[PDB]
RNA sequence: GGUUAAGCGACUAAGCGUACACGGUGGAUGCCCUGGCAGUCAGAGGCGAUGAAGGACGUGCUAAUCUGCGAUAAGCGUCGG
RNA sequence: CCCGGCGAGGGGAGUGAAAAAGAACCUGAAACCGUGUACGUACAAGCAGUGGGAGCACGCUUAGGCGUGUGACUGCGUACC
RNA sequence: AGGACCGAACCGACUAAUGUUGAAAAAUUAGCGGAUGACUUGUGGCUGGGGGUGAAAGGCCAAUCAAACCGGGAGAUAGCU
RNA sequence: GUAACGGGGCUAAACCAUGCACCGAAGCUGCGGCAGCGACGCUUAUGCGUUGUUGGGUAGGGGAGCGUUCUGUAAGCCUGCGAAGGUGUGCUGUGAGGCAUGCUGGAGGUAUCAGAAGUGCGAAUGCUGACAUAAGUAACGAUAAAGCGGGUGAAAAGCCCGCUCGCCGGAAGACCAAGGGUUCCUGUCCAACGUUAAUCGGGGCAGGGUGAGUCGACCCCUAAGGCGAGGCCGAAAGGCGU
């Protein structure tokens, strides 16, 4: 069972999104969905949404009983970067990247 | 007549890397720095498949050594020994039974010194 | 080095902090409760608490001074009238704080200060 | 002022090693609503030490 | 079998390196083009004060662009296909 | 239909040869960023490779190595135009 | 009356500090000189490149001036990198 | 920083004479494999029962070859039981390369011999697009300053209202002139922007809003100055001017 679940084109950065991964990965739903409550990310959050998001997906489009189910892979990754343009001193011009990342959870029973 | 050379650089690319798989850091990501290793792996190559025929002798001279100190002369009078007597064994063979069979080096050695002396 | 020193700073000048640790102590003992982050409240302790202190006794210099303190005739008013006899049997610790997790905006500790009453 | 040579990820990796947060691990169970909350803190409903707080 | 001593000695990975499988940014390679470049065969080489080229403003049931048109305004009349 | 914030996106259902063909939409590689697997690494110094090289993890006929990954240690080894 | 005196607006930048990938491609704080006259300013024009203007420094001529910018000779030439 | 045997260290492991042994290179020898040069015994557009020798190489000169676009071969052949590209593997050739296939792909490619190159990239402080580095660091743009309460909202310090604290007040207030062109008001949303969030905005969509005989422009006259019927001058253009 793969029960896939995942939010592209998140404004959250990659880079700044792996370490809340990281605290949930390989941990129950419970604790998982505890520790995104009570942690002091927006990241938090954001993986939440999508963990909620997964859990919902488990119950309605797959198997029931979601007391049985960890999260067994879940990563994130980069997504597609906006340009924008933020004018410096001496006329100098730099390019500044809006970064957005991809974060997929796929919780399984077993 | 335009002729596009993406194909072509990318089989080549792809050769280089292949050929420069395995090594640390960007040395087998990037085309332009694996390059150089493979270069200087080849040159490595050509140098040890010289320089590894003197290393195994060294080994089998530091084996014959070791094992006629043991008996009881030294390597130079247990060549010289073999020469008179006419033995044209080599290094290898004889490291070889110095390690595995101790008799027969024993018999060498003794038939050495009675050519010796 | 700050060795024994007490008083926050709370990135704010002198009239600053004055001025914000008055009408917080103001709208704290208007309103009986209020919410503020963490340190604000431990620093208000010490502003608040003398308040109720000095509205124990009553007096026409008691009240000048009151009045001087929190520049406010309605405070004043609610203090020595309601905020006295609830508290004259009470030596002290006339104010509890009660973390609530953090606010949103910045992520600052957050923390609900009130008196210890309103067991209506 | 400025690097010499790029930096290798493998260093991006090890220096970026320590900056992983630390979970709370702490979660208290009220004693009357048996509702989970940070340790010393209220919990959402605003029940603290099983009598309520907040009064909202 | 136990007490003591000496010697030897794996099992750890916060992270990192290699190879594999799976992911993502990315529009490179492959294929197609009513799109361009150069010629041959022929016409013509001007448009205009009975108001030229080029434009502003309007023109539909429709808020906006393109295209055509001008208060007769995505148009009107005669004769043919 | 469900999660979600009457959003965005995703998961189910259906259309469709194909939906990792979903409009950020033909084929979809690289630099770059992660996950899981096997190995090595927290007393060991330098173009990070080559020759030797024990051990470990994967399949084979035979029961020994052979195919791949890792590779402690060791001699040599100061990138390219 | 003063090409007067002290001193606001206004004009300019003499000193110090910060700012040199700055709030700003010469700026901000306090001091600083003029502030009724050779003063300044709003508006509208005139003087156009070996030429204009210049209380004259080789200064300014649209952030560029010991000869502006734009297009052409022009893919000037380079015994040089 | 010992630093004038390489160090350890050595009273012979220091220096002279002699001898016998060994290590010691890509040097020679033994074997196998490849290519050029001259000969003779023979094959005669080529093998050699052969023989001797050569094969370090920059600039440079000579010869032989691999790769791709297109054209004739070619309306022939493979190809929807799977072409080209992509991606790993096993063989094969002194080599540029060649062959077959696991998976994606989806409809083009092309044997042998010839003909032409816009025919092979690793650099030129090279050009175009993307991604790392520094780095989750500086900074988040005058040191006039926010707090509490209620409301909406999923989320409130910044959105709406009330009380306090502070700033300008010859302005940090109100009108205009020049300059912008709907940014002005309402409803509606947080797709993108605000150097953070935002329910908010000078942001996205829709609607409404600008009323002049007395305001200004318009219009009469005109200064500086422009144009200029005729006229003067100048190769033309054109310059002056009534």
């Amino acid at each position: 069972m793969e029960t896939i679940a995942k939010h592209r084109h998140a404004r959250s950065s990659a880079q700044k999104v792996r370490l809340v991964a990281d605290l949930i990965r390989g941990k129950k739903v419970s604790q998982a969905l505890d520790i995104l409550t009570y942690t002091n990310k927006k990241a938090a959050v954001l993986v939440k949404k999508v963990l909620e998001s997964a859990i919902a997906n488990a119950e309605h489009n797959d198997g029931a009983d979601i007391d049985d189910l960890k999260v067994t892979k879940i990563f994130v990754d980069e997504g597609p970067s906006m340009k924008r343009i933020m004018p410096r001193a001496k006329g100098r011009a730099d390019r500044i990247l809006k970064r957005t990342s991809h974060i997929t959870v796929v919780v399984s029973d077993r | 007549a335009r002729v596009k050379r993406g194909v072509i650089a990318r089989a080549r690319h792809k050769k280089i890397l292949k050929q420069a798989k395995g090594y640390y850091g960007a040395r087998s990501r990037v085309y332009r720095v694996a390059f150089q290793a493979v270069i200087k792996a080849g040159q490595y190559a050509y140098r040890d498949r010289r320089q590894r025929k003197r290393q195994f002798r060294q080994l089998w001279i530091a084996r014959i050594n070791a094992a006629a100190r043991q008996n009881g002369i030294s390597y130079s009078k247990f060549i010289n020994g073999l020469k008179k007597a006419s033995v044209e064994i080599d290094r290898k063979i004889l490291a070889d039974i110095a390690v595995f069979d101790k008799v027969a080096f024993t018999a060498l050695v003794e038939k050495a010194k009675a050519a010796l002396a | 080095m700050r060795h024994r020193k007490s008083g926050r700073q709370l990135n704010r000048n002198s009239s600053h902090r004055q001025a914000m640790f008055r009408n917080m102590a103001g709208s704290l003992v208007r309103h009986e409760i209020i919410k503020t982050t963490l340190p604000k409240a431990k620093e208000l302790r010490r502003v608040v608490e003398p308040l109720i202190t000095l509205a124990k006794t009553d007096s026409v210099a008691n009240r000048r001074l009151a009045f001087a303190r929190t520049r406010d005739n309605e405070i004043v008013a609610k203090l020595f009238n309601e905020l006295g006899p609830r508290f004259a049997s009470r030596a002290g610790g006339y104010t509890r704080i009660l973390k609530c997790g953090f606010r949103a905006g910045d992520n600052a500790p957050m923390a609900y200060i009130e008196l210890v009453d309103r067991s209506e | 002022a400025v690097q010499q040579n790029k930096p290798t990820r493998s260093k991006r990796g090890m220096r970026r090693s320590h900056d992983a947060l630390t979970a709370v691990t702490s979660l208290s169970v009220d004693k009357t609503s048996g509702e989970k909350h940070l340790r010393h803190h209220i919990t959402a409903d605003g029940y603290y030490r099983g009598r309520k707080v907040i009064a909202k």
